């Protein structure tokens, strides 16, 4: 999936229930590879320090 | 929202919870339940199911004293192709049946599940094993598990949930009891039952199940009487 | 906490450099002037910097770190050079040789510098014949007309870019030894206003233009369900 | 950068409960994430970056 | 009699010797360029007179002092040397050879001195990540956890006193004959305030903790009854 | 008196304890140690010496971040008959030197003793064993455990428990960090050292011992960033 559009969807089915997470994220928002390369992130890695609330909105 | 938690309603007998800890006193997720077409219905004791929850089970368990009231959400959510009801229900003082001939004869460690909860069942089984006895409930759904029609179980706090108009519920329970304050761990002040009024049915298939969720967060929280810790029986 | 660092002016308040021009003191494979168009394209930086928006207006700042060297061991020694760095605006007569007239730089702006000397140093105001420059420009100089054989310019080079160049050479007669010199052009743009911000560039940049040809697979691997 | 004394946590998703579909209905589908940050953020040190090089 | 002089301010107010970077400038045994860590920790004087406290806040002052000389005798001369001193904060790209791209120095600050000029010299604020700069910590940066195999941190290392890096090069392409330079830097706290005093170092430092390994019997003898 | 917990006193740098949970934060009694003629010391490392502390330790591994001031009291009752003097010192940031020539190779494990704590050594010992190290403190009682004298430790926060004079000290901590709030599982804020400054005697006895004990309660507590359970590695 990595350098495709695949890269940004992740699947969700009508399977039974479970406890299995969906998705795990580290809150590094300059270093965690899936987080770098957002605009946030490409402004974050031309600083050294950051601080500030964060927004993930799911669609 | 409660603390760091966050998400028609209904107050229990009009009354919002108040007082006469802070923190550990938010919404807590039980596991998830499974509506099929034959099941028969669930309870669970409060303040029991939430013993194991984070801090608010700690403060149980440190104190002779506590006191809280509750915010119960049920979730389930199906089709507009899906059909089913259920009522959701909020007792004080939520005593079951047992199965056996001696009265009372039900053990705590069965009295307390837990946030696994219980099950109704169709019909009343006596349990005959007298040299190891099972010592636990046996709730029939159409008595109500106590000896009373289902029907009149009304007149208890309650909410519908029914498939083709909404997917969740929304009880506010007070504390409620005959003192301003008891022991966490000898007495559950509510039950919450919740029993499939008209049953699950989807088109063509007698496989479909949908899973039912729970969340409840203590309310206006007291406890008093900090102690060594206590450590229930389990079996 | 507040974002002054994070100003559109600080964030370019640094000097960058653009270029590294190389020029010979030699008597005359050698060269005795070098010819450099003046771009910040050459570097890969503060282009990305710069390309994180599509219209710009800022003065510039140009200053010249100059070192050079003996090209032979015990060959001789030499006196303090001098540097010329001529400006040579679009339509000026561009030097052909190291003692052409042009070097009498009569309108053109000048500048010598003596080696061992702090680096050298000027300032330009705005200078675009637009109302800002243009970081990017989705059309053509010429529009190919019917009738016309197989109006050919190049995609999206447009001549509001065209700032001229800078000619540098040793004004020293040359020493019985060779020697070698090279000015590293630092930019800084100052007074900075941009307009309609751009992702920024993601693979390796390829030519003038935002055309890519390798390393076309940036982002690595991880699991979707690994913190 | 990747510090262990200046980590930030984790974030996560879960079913609370099921996705449930009718009949005639696709079964798998996407969701899709954004991120931002809020009118409190700041920042500080401008330095270079590493998602750019020059060979 | 006033205090004047034992103010903190005054107690600090010198350029203490921090570190000797190294640097040549040949033809590519040698080293073209060198990394320092930024810290006060290689030197023990200014180390000393720092951890007479727990705690501190300052600007830093930064002097250069740069010498050079030649490595072989008649080998021949060598004109006049320009270095970089870039700035490395923590997560900037590192240089990897003396020529990388790194060096442009887009966002890095950076400094050029030229040899025979005054020492270089920069001011710096207060730039902690904390409200105060930690000269103890008694912590761990990982807390290892149950069911992790042998967070395994060294003791007392916390990111709040990474500082980033100067990266050191000659920026003259390289002689024909061999020449060695040293930077000397100079650090100067200023605008000081502290807190939480302590008892002085007793014993020779031994790596960058508050551990000790040899010369644990510092004070000498002298009899009780004797003046 | 704090909370429940009841019963000259110092006040470090003369600031008390203030905000920037509440029935967790009262006196807990750590182990007794044992005063010989022999001792050369004890240390302990706060809030490291209370992580097992009733509610306290919940709500230190529940939560990402806390703070809290402390008040020591130690104990320690002898005859008119004995004599000994013990000083105890409050360190902040109180870092102890290692047993080994890698720096700071001391594990989390053992900087992080709990309630017993550790104890001075007269003389600094190097730890040879390669394939097995023990990565432990090796705190000389002279050198104060870090590389100081320890004759200069009086310039910490401190109490003098002179046995002819008195037979108690109490220290009051103000919370003290370069942060206005930490993780108390990766740093210890604060340390207390207990050194024999005169040695116990007692007339014609080479045997004599008594007890010393430690009561600490934390005040001024906070805590945030609740979370799941920490569960630091043991050893
Ligand atoms: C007399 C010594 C030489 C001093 C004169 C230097 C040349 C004058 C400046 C010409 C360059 C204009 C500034 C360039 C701006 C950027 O290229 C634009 N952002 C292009 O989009
Ligand atoms: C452009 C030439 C280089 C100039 C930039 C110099 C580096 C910037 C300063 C970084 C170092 C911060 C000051 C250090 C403070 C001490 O290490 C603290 N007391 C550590 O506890």
């Amino acid at each position: 999936r990595k350098n495709t559009m695949d890269m940004y969807r992740v699947e969700l089915n009508d399977a039974a229930h479970s406890d299995t997470p969906i998705l795990c994220l580290s809150l590094s928002p300059a270093s965690d590879p899936r987080l770098a390369h957002t605009m946030l992130g490409e402004i974050l890695n031309y600083y050294t320090h950051w601080a500030g609330s964060l927004k993930f909105t799911f669609l | 929202t409660l603390g760091n938690s966050t998400i028609n309603s209904v107050v229990a007998y009009g009354r919002w919870p108040e007082y006469i800890a802070v923190a550990a006193c938010r919404f807590y997720t039980l596991d998830t339940v499974t509506w099929r077409k034959e099941s028969r219905g669930w309870w669970w004791k409060l303040p029991d199911a939430l013993k194991d929850m984070g801090l608010f089970g700690q403060n149980m368990f440190y104190h002779y004293l506590g006191r809280a009231g509750y915010t119960v959400h049920v979730q389930c959510n199906a089709s507009k192709f899906h059909q089913g009801a259920l009522g959701v229900f909020a007792v004080p003082e939520m005593c079951l049946a047992g199965d056996s001939t001696t009265h009372m004869f039900t053990k705590y460690e069965n009295a307390n599940p837990g946030e696994k909860g219980g099950e109704f069942k169709g019909s009343f089984t006596l349990d005959t094993n007298a040299t190891n006895p099972a010592r636990n409930f046996c709730p029939v759904d159409y008595l109500f598990g106590s000896g009373v029609l289902a029907g009149n179980a009304f007149v208890y706090p309650h909410q519908i949930i029914n498939l083709r108009t909404n997917n969740c519920a929304t009880l506010v329970l007070p504390y409620v009891n005959s003192l301003s304050i008891d022991s966490m761990t000898k007495h559950n002040n509510w039950g919450i039952a919740i029993l499939p009024l008209a049953p699950l049915d989807f088109a063509t298939e007698s496989s479909t199940e949908i899973p039912i969720t729970l969340t409840i967060a203590p309310m206006c929280c007291e406890f008093n009487g900090l102690r060594n810790i206590t450590v229930p029986r389990t079996q | 906490r507040t974002r002054s660092e994070s100003t559109v002016e600080s964030f370019f308040a640094r000097g960058a450099c653009v270029a590294i021009i190389e020029v010979d003191n030699d008597a005359p494979a050698s060269k005795l002037f070098s010819i450099w168009k003046i771009t910040y394209k050459d570097t890969v930086q503060l282009r990305r910097k710069l390309e994180f928006f599509t219209y710009s207006r800022f003065d510039m700042e140009l200053t010249f770190v100059v070192t050079s060297n003996y090209t032979d061991a015990n060959n001789g020694h030499a006196l303090n050079q001098v540097y010329q760095i001529m400006y040579i605006p679009p339509g000026a007569p561009i030097p052909g040789k190291w003692n052409d007239y042009t070097w009498q730089t009569s309108s053109n702006p000048s500048l010598f510098y003596t080696y061992g000397a702090p680096p050298a140093r000027i300032s330009v105001p705005y200078v675009g014949i637009a109302n800002a420059y243009s970081h990017f420009y989705d059309g053509f100089a010429k529009v190919p007309l019917a009738g016309q054989a197989s109006g050919d310019s190049l995609y999206g080079a447009a001549s509001l870019n065209d700032f001229g160049s800078l000619a540098v050479r040793v004004v020293n007669d040359h020493n019985p030894t060779k020697l070698t010199s090279k000015i590293r052009v630092y930019m800084k743009p100052k007074h900075v206003r941009v307009w309609c911000p751009r992702p920024p560039r993601a693979v390796p940049y390829y030519g003038p233009g935002v055309d890519y040809k390798d390393g076309l697979a940036p982002l690595p691997e991880k699991g979707l369900t690994t913190y | 950068i990747n510090d262990s004394f200046t980590e930030g946590g984790y974030i996560s998703m879960f079913y609370q409960t099921r996705v449930v579909v009718p009949l005639s209905t696709p079964r798998k589908m996407d969701i899709l994430g954004f991120v931002s940050a809020c009118n409190d953020f700041s920042v500080r040190l401008l330095r270079d970056t590493t998602h750019i090089s020059q060979e």
